[PDB]
């Protein structure tokens, strides 16, 4: 990712200033948070896709240059954040279980 | 979305199609917890760890049972993140976990 | 400069209406007075 | 005749540019040392004091007066073609104003470079209503971005199309009057510059694998319709028919960065050589041009200083 | 409707406004605001005033959007009461219709063109291809080429194909529509081929491009033949929707327009006045009165006779004030007898532009087109010619008097005892022309010369009233201090102009005169003292300049002679007619340089004029471009 950020700053650091409006809107921003249940033992909790795109064309000629292949880096961001996004709300279930679990467990073995 | 991070390389994730707009002055993010209310919903939620963020239980005494849309902290750029992965494996794994 | 006349005239008007709300609650206070006397 | 006037104070300007050196000691400076090397130097002496966006700033401030006011000063060929480099800035100006004014985001969101159209004239812009109005706004001062803006608007008046035909439209517009203007090494600059921004957007756009007809641009002689297309569908030996050309090193090139890379410096290459121009621009526009590589790279070492980050990171950016 | 109490709307030049102010305090307006500065209080506004205005915005916006895509758009004349809410209503079902047309009509011209060009090529691919356009077991690439292009991609094709291709071609000229049909397996071999070459396919728009060609050709044939009567219907439509509905369009626009006027002036004024010049109110008791009169010096907006006739305009625009110096007004009475004084013709010069000006009272058939200059028609702005019967006046005036002078002048080029000229002879007046001679060309030169004296005394004078009623002690000492010079600038002219009179005679008075000049000039200390020779290029150039106007006059005249009295042999009375072969365009050569002429009368004066001698337009400042000024 972090090229594109820093390759901001090349000849566009100081046209970050320009590019946050110059760039900036050929896509919805925000939301597209596609509320996902997976359902199992380890009942059902929201994950998602938030499956609206992040876009990154919008603009002509390329346009200033940076731009757009820097713009693309924040695809690479949006979908790869997914995997994270979306493994760790399996380890909230999977904490709950096992705590729970045990919880009784305990109490079986531990007064019952 | 509702990033921050260094707020300056998180402009470019937010500008397309994308969203985030904290600043660094809060820097367990303030700047997410009230923000993240102001909604209460965004695409999803993240953050730099140097805004300080896996005091989430922060963010949990607000939300109270709600299900935002929570975090990846992250550094803002590189200088080795491999730690806080197989150290974000050690944050169940030592406590959720028979392991230790 | 007649100016002052239009741009005075109009606050002549709110001297009598702020002394209007004042009037106002004063009927009510009259009844609070009678609320509580008749019931005690 | 006459650019005695512009020459010899533009060799004065000359004299506040910095050792080379400077950009190889920033390679390993903290930022307070940063801060110290820049204040030291021209851009410097508005420096904002603490903090990268001071330098930012500063460097947009220094060239404003040193750049900025320079083509009012008589109106000769020279002093338009000043007015036509500092117009490049009011262009994006327009093209960012454009896209606020589109977007239903107002007024404030929107700031500004240096230009021969400056503040007022695009706080009108912006606050010109219609598309139509808006032209009408940049009729105000009169430029080929006025008259381009007037042509586009007659088919459409929507930001994104307005935009890319304009760029277009412009770029033809610039030719003719470049044509008009008549220092041979600005016209052989012209289409090379057509040159070079065909094979930078070709290249952005490749894998569209469309046509070349939608956006070649046109004034090309290391260039033409067939190459343009050819790229588009991912052709890199288009580049390898770079023998002998001035853009010679984008042979062997694969990507857009180091194609960029090696753009820079041979348009620089050329701008250089104006140097001791008797008409002066060929000098003013190279030192414009230094002026902007030099400027890059205090922007480029300052993030290196400020951010902490290798020198290995700026060490391939810094060299021309 | 809205200001309720109810607004009037005056404005001007903004030194009128105390006085503009005073005129609608008479008329029985009360309420007046905001008076200097602005920004009323309790009389301002709310968006809620706005949004409804937004609405007749919307309206107006959209009857002049509809007109537009019809073509025109309407005119000031006759708005109606409406609902707004009617108005927008009224607007939509009309428009929308009108707007469905439209969109179909471009379609349909675009279709009618793609598809023409298309179906040829198309059909030559389709006759070749039959059988094989089906099969992808084979498959087959349609795409044109040229003919040397034959065999440049035949090379292309060669290469990769081989002989495992059989390579076809069908003309239509311009080329030949072609095919390469090759193994499904082939194929990308085959495509790359045509890219080696840059040679391409015809691809075409939409589901049309993609298709078998055989099939794709029927559609392709159905378009082309389609959209021209399919355009007819629209056209009709569009072209009823102008004839009934134009005054329909018109009376909203008026009524949008006029009400988005209205609604916006309100809420100006609420806020903040007009600037310099004044709104106010009335109860519908003063609201009668006010508005008919209270004397020219404003825009408001509402909720012998010959010498008399441009200048009985000027009487109101002496009128306007801004200071005790007076005003713009004289150019029009000042230039006429001059103005037309130039034109000092004859039989062939002057005397027969009569006719054009009885071509702007009657006309003219015999080439194109001309039918009213009442009603101005028009290949450059109409309106214009409308407005300007008054300048039609004077110009019918200038011409009659110009052609006067004209003849003033062929008394003195007729007449045997004055000239050796003819009284009236057998080829035309004017005849061996001899007001060229230099001596009596001297007198017509020295006459030149006396216009310009009247225009130095003329400018100098207005400048010391400008100090006097001014007040300013600078304008004013500045204006008359110059004319202390004048008595030895006399002199020293008379000494050669009577060779004679001065200049050693006066010019002993010279050694005082020098010095009157400079003490005033002195008073107001001035280190401003270079100036006055530049004064001295001045005087001379009045005369220069009327001295060309009767020089280029008297030249004019004098081509006649190279006109109409010869110009080729000796001209008698048939090769003189031999120069009429020429004759006829010499009018319109005379047309051409006449236009010329008068412009530098009005430069000359416009010296004077914007030395400030009596005008306050001048290099902007209130009062507007005296091209546009003098007019009316």
């Amino acid at each position: 990712a972090k090229e594109a950020y820093a390759a901001l700053l090349l000849a566009q650091a100081f046209d970050g200033p320009e590019v946050v409006a110059g760039a900036a809107l050929g896509v919805p921003p925000l939301e597209g948070v596609e509320a996902e249940v997976e359902n199992v033992w380890g009942s059902k909790v929201p994950r998602l896709k938030a499956t609206f795109p992040d876009g990154a064309l919008l603009s002509p000629v390329g346009t200033p240059a940076y731009t757009l292949e820097a713009s693309r880096a924040f695809r690479r961001y949006a979908e790869a954040l997914i995997r994270v996004a979306n493994t760790e709300t399996r380890l909230k279930k999977i904490g709950e279980e096992i705590k729970k679990t045990t919880r009784r467990v305990n109490a079986l073995e531990q007064v019952v | 979305m509702a990033v921050i991070a260094d707020p300056e390389t998180a402009q470019g994730f937010r500008l397309a199609g994308l969203e985030g707009y904290g600043a660094s002055s809060a820097e367990e993010a303030q700047s997410l917890l009230e923000t993240l209310v102001e909604r209460g919903g965004y695409a999803l939620v993240a953050v730099d760890e140097a805004l300080l963020p896996d005091p989430e239980r922060a963010v949990e005494r607000l939300m109270r049972g709600r299900d935002l849309p929570v975090l990846l902290p992250i550094a803002g750029l590189k200088e080795a993140f491999q730690g806080h992965d197989v150290e974000g494996y050690m944050r169940e794994l030592v406590r959720k976990t028979i392991g230790f | 400069g007649l100016i002052k006349s239009l741009a005075e005239k109009e606050k002549q008007l709110l001297e009598r209406l702020e002394a209007a709300k004042k009037e106002a609650e004063e009927r009510v206070k009259r009844a609070e007075a009678e609320a509580k006397a008749l019931l005690e | 005749d006459d650019f005695a006037y512009l020459n010899a104070r533009v060799r004065v300007r000359r004299g506040t540019l910095l050792k080379e050196s400077f950009f190889q000691e920033a390679l390993d400076l903290s930022f307070a040392d940063f801060l110290r090397l820049l204040s030291e130097t021209v851009y410097g002496g508005e420096l904002a004091g603490q903090g990268l966006p001071d330098v930012d700033r500063a460097v947009l401030r220094t060239q404003a007066k040193l750049v900025g006011d320079l083509p009012r000063l008589v109106t000769g060929e020279a002093r338009e073609a000043v007015r036509l480099l500092l117009l490049r800035n009011d262009l994006h100006n327009l093209q960012a104003l454009l896209r606020a004014k589109a977007t239903g985001r107002p007024f404030e969101e929107v700031l500004l470079l240096p230009g021969t159209l400056r503040e007022e004239v695009w706080r009108q812009a912006y606050e010109a209503q219609d598309p139509a109005g808006m032209a009408q706004v940049l009729a105000v001062p009169g430029h080929p971005l006025a008259r381009a803006l007037r042509a586009v608007l007659r088919e459409t008046q929507d930001l994104a199309r307005v935009e890319a035909l304009l760029a277009k439209r412009f770029f033809e517009d610039v030719a003719k009057a470049a044509k008009g203007l008549d220092q041979p090494a600005l016209r052989d600059y012209l289409a090379l510059e057509v040159d070079a921004e065909n094979l930078r957007t070709a290249f952005k756009l490749q894998g569209s694998g469309l046509a070349p007809d939608a956006f070649f641009l046109k004034g090309g002689r290391f260039v033409d319709r067939v190459r343009f297309a050819r790229l588009m569908e991912g052709d890199y030996a288009v580049l390898d028919e770079l023998s002998g050309t001035p853009f010679s090193g984008l042979s062997g090139v694969r990507d857009l960065k180091a194609l960029e890379r090696g753009l820079r410096c041979v348009l620089l290459k050329e701008a250089k050589k104006g140097v001791q121009d008797p008409l002066g621009v060929g000098l003013v526009l190279a030192y414009v041009k230094e002026r902007e590589w030099e400027a890059v790279r205090l922007r480029l070492l300052a993030r290196r200083a400020y951010f902490g980050l290798p020198r290995a990171q700026v060490e391939e950016e810094v060299v021309c | 409707m809205i200001a309720p109490m109810e607004k009037l709307v005056l404005a001007g030049p903004k030194g009128r406004a105390k006085e503009l102010l005073q005129s609608l305090q008479q008329a029985g307006v009360v309420h007046l605001e905001t008076l200097r500065p602005e920004a009323l209080s309790a009389y301002q506004l709310s968006p809620e005033e706005r949004a409804e205005l937004r609405r007749w915005e919307a309206v107006s916006a959209g009857a002049e959007h509809t007109l537009s895509l019809l073509g025109l758009e309407a005119e000031p004349a006759r708005p109606f009461p409406e609902g707004l809410e009617a108005a927008e209503k009224a607007l939509s079902p009309i428009q929308a219709h009108a707007e469905g047309l439209t969109r179909q009509k471009q379609e349909l011209e675009e279709e009618l063109a793609l598809a023409q060009a298309y179906l040829e090529p198309l059909e030559r691919l389709a006759a070749l291809a039959h059988g094989l356009d089906k099969s992808p077991f084979l498959r087959v690439i349609p795409f044109l080429l040229t003919e040397k292009e034959l065999p440049l991609v035949e090379e292309a094709l060669r290469k990769a194909l081989e002989d495992r291709y059989l390579l076809a071609h069908e003309a239509y000229a311009g080329g030949v529509a072609a095919l390469v049909v090759v193994h499904r397996k082939e194929v990308d071999q085959a495509k790359a081929a045509l890219s080696r070459a840059g040679v391409a396919e015809l691809r075409l728009p939409g589901a049309l491009g993609e298709l078998p060609l055989s099939e794709a050709a029927r559609r392709l044939k159905e378009r082309a033949e389609a959209a021209p009567r399919e355009l007819s219907e629209v056209r009709q439509h569009l072209a009823k929707l102008a004839r009934e509905s134009a005054s329909t369009l018109q009376s909203l626009w008026t009524r949008a327009q006029d009400e988005v006027a209205r609604l916006k002036a309100l809420e100006e004024l609420a806020s903040g006045r007009f600037g310099f010049a004044l709104l106010g109110y009335v109860p519908v008791k003063a609201k009668p009165k006010v508005e008919e009169a209270l004397a020219r010096h404003k825009e408001s907006v509402v909720y012998n006779p010959p010498w008399a006739k441009p200048f009985e305009l000027l009487v109101s625009f002496l009128n306007t004030p801004k200071y005790g110096t007076f005003d713009p007004t004289p150019v029009v009475p000042v230039f006429f007898p001059f103005w037309f004084g130039m034109i000092v013709g004859d039989i062939g010069y002057a005397l027969l532009f009569y006719l054009v000006g009885r071509w702007l009272s009657g006309y003219v058939k015999r080439n194109e087109p001309l039918v009213i200059d009442l009603f101005a028609l028009k290949l450059k702005p109409q309106v214009i010619g409308k407005l300007v019967h008054i300048l039609n006046w004077m110009v019918f005036w200038t011409v009659v008097w110009g052609v006067i002078y004209g003849e003033f002048f062929g008394t003195f080029l007729e007449h045997l005892g004055v000239f050796g000229t003819p009284e009236h002879p057998g080829l035309i007046p004017i005849l061996i022309h001899r007001i060229d001679t230099a001596k009596t060309a001297n007198l017509l030169i020295l006459l030149s010369v006396a216009f310009g004296v009247v225009l130095v005394f003329f400018g100098l004078a207005l400048r010391a009233y400008l100090g006097l009623k001014h007040r300013h002690m600078a304008h004013f000492w500045e204006g008359v201090g110059y004319l202390g010079g004048l008595v030895g600038v006399l002199a020293l002219a008379a000494s050669y102009l009577g060779n004679l009179q001065a200049g050693w005679l006066q010019g002993l008075m010279y050694l005082g005169f020098g010095v009157f000049l400079l003490a005033v000039l002195m008073s107001r200390i001035w280190l401003m003292i270079p100036e006055i020779f530049t004064q001295a290029g001045h005087i001379l150039s009045h005369i220069r300049i009327y001295a060309v106007g009767a020089a280029g006059g008297i030249l004019a005249g004098l081509l006649t002679d190279v006109g109409f009295a010869l110009a080729e042999r000796l001209g008698l009375l048939g090769v003189l007619l031999g120069l009429l072969v020429a004759g006829v365009l010499h009018l319109l050569i005379l047309l051409l340089t006449t236009l010329g002429h008068m412009l530098q009368p009005i430069r000359l004066l416009w010296v004077e004029f914007f030395t400030k001698f009596g005008f306050y337009e001048e290099n902007g400042r209130p009062y507007r471009p005296f091209k546009s000024v003098r007019e009316a």
